[PDB]
């Protein structure tokens, strides 16, 4: 339920990536 | 920014620069 | 990201993620 | 004064980058 | 140079190296 | 017909390559 | 490898590859 | 003093990277 | 250093990297 | 026998991978 | 491309390409 | 003098690479 299986199995978008950030 | 499939070292380039100063974690198996 | 020096080869990735299915163009001062 | 100029010598963010796109 | 699949960020990687100061348009829908 | 369908879908040479330089 | 200066993105690719499933954790000094 | 400290500023080796693991 | 599939330019990017000031050869028909 | 028949087609590790170096 | 300062792991990356199949040779004067 | 000496202190070329090819 993490990255891997939302960007690399599926695909995610900038503003769904900025949610990893600190 | 146009869907694409972020895999390997690719996804860990793309978070560099998408997070900049402030920092990220990178784990795999969650 | 807060800002930081983009030079080369890191220039053109980094338009590649930004732009996407829309396409850049890159044209240094000769 | 260009891409080279505006991004390389001097800084640029993810707002400037935008606008050499198609 | 000898064949391979170029796909993603290694396209426009190739395309910075080989053409160089001239410089190159990128459009993924034509 | 472009660089896509060609490089990435098919194989393409370093001749055939040039051709999206300026 | 004996040394040399990584910085930027060939640090987080470095890390990448070094971690692998254990996973990295990258902060700069804001 | 960090890993831009200690890595980019001055050398580290494979083994002083490993630290920065989770 | 957990298991990867290495092609292409991340085969001899991991290369570089591990081997560092002693050199090493790269042939893809061997 | 040679390097991408190992860690291409197949799975290789850091002390698999030194083997190459010179 | 007219010319340019390629050092380390953009060295490498240029050399694959260039190569290919007929492979490279990297030794720095260690 | 080599391959650092001469592409990385200096500047080569396309042509100046593939000597270093097998
Ligand atoms: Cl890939
Ligand atoms: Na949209
Ligand atoms: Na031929
Ligand atoms: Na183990
Ligand atoms: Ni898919
Ligand atoms: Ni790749
Ligand atoms: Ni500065
Ligand atoms: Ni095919
Ligand atoms: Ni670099
Ligand atoms: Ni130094
Ligand atoms: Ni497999
Ligand atoms: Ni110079």
């Amino acid at each position: 339920r993490g990255i891997v299986e939302q960007c690399c199995t599926s695909i995610c978008s900038l503003y769904q990536l900025e949610n990893y950030c600190n | 920014f146009v869907n694409q499939h972020l895999c390997g070292s690719h996804l860990v380039e793309a978070l560099y620069l998408v997070c900049g100063e402030r920092g990220f974690f990178y784990t795999p198996k969650t």
